[PDB]
């Protein structure tokens, strides 16, 4: 989930 | 191609099957809608899709534990391919976002759509996988 | 769909028409002999692909000047959706690299297939514009 | 055939035929106070001309480059009998001798036209070989 | 070249 | 070609 965070950061 | 999901497997507790449902159906919220909308209305519709594969993720994290231990490692695989979906998916958008009001913000428009869909039929085949996992444990 | 490319236009000295082809012919290579190859040699194969349209692409640039300015939008329009399309393909291998021992690599392959199959159908697209801007031209 | 709407090639040499034009309906009237102005408009479109075909053949065939430097040197030729002619013409200024120089000045600068003229259609078949015509 | 050519006419 | 050769010197 810590490579799936970095995802939902992406998106601010 | 796989057959309909498994009738042998009773679905009243299986939030696998449900958070499936979930990032299926929130794939097509933005799949039949997106077409108009503009950056301020996909950038949180993708956000969506995001974080109900989250949702999914999390879930089978709780649902791997249980299964034989020879089979977890296809579907942790099944998991990585999700993620990558979701990354080509995000790297449609941050691209739509960056030509917008041209003849390219229709076509990475045609990618995010198509990006998403294969986050969804992979999504189902997570599913297969775990199934074809259930059944085994049970055999 | 396109037609084949016009027939009205001499391809003796067309530079953009034989850098497409040593792009197509690229995408070709890599994709009979990826199914087998590992990482020591896929990766090369997209090399390959990459100088192939930076080859093109600096042709286009240089031909731009020769065209009506009124079709150096399209065209650089056209020629921004390659360096996208690279930009999937080299995605997708990196992936293919990283899960090399994995049941991934053959999925990430198929995927490589994709994004190189998109940039070779999109620098026929551009060779078809930019043959499209050279018949403007020659009235 | 061809679209002018942006070749800045044919518009620099439509230039240079419009200064060469200027120069020799105003020339017999005129005083060398008159036409050494006159040349040196000839000289600055020619400049300009050049400056703009220099930028060009980068885009066209290698097999054509010389065929257009060598039309481009004819060119920096012509303006240097012209020029020669125009300083006979000022230092016989007032002397039976006066006409046979503007005359030849006439001759010098009509030259310069007609070579501007032939690399604009060495430069145009250099432009077809690219565009690809059949 | 049309035009050009009216020019170039002028001369001769 | 910049941002294309933040790619050509990805793959070395």
């Amino acid at each position: 989930t810590r490579e799936l965070d970095e995802l939902m950061a992406s998106l601010s | 191609i796989s057959p309909p999901p498994t009738a042998n497997l009773d679905r009243s507790n299986d939030k696998v099957y449900e958070n499936v449902t979930g990032l299926v159906k929130a794939v097509i919220e933005m799949s039949s809608k997106i077409q108009p909308a503009p950056p301020e209305e996909y950038v949180p519709m993708v956000k969506e899709v995001g974080l109900a594969l989250r949702t999914l993720l999390a879930t089978v994290d709780e649902t791997i534990p249980l299964l034989p231990a020879s089979t977890h490692r296809e579907i942790e695989m099944a998991q990585k391919l999700l993620n990558s979906d979701l990354g080509e998916l995000i790297n449609k958008m941050k691209l739509a976002q960056q030509y917008v009001m041209t003849s390219l913000q229709q076509e990475y428009k045609k990618q995010m759509l198509t990006a998403a869909h294969a986050l969804a039929v992979d999504a189902k085949n997570l599913l297969d996988v775990i199934d074809q996992a259930r059944l085994k444990m049970l055999g």
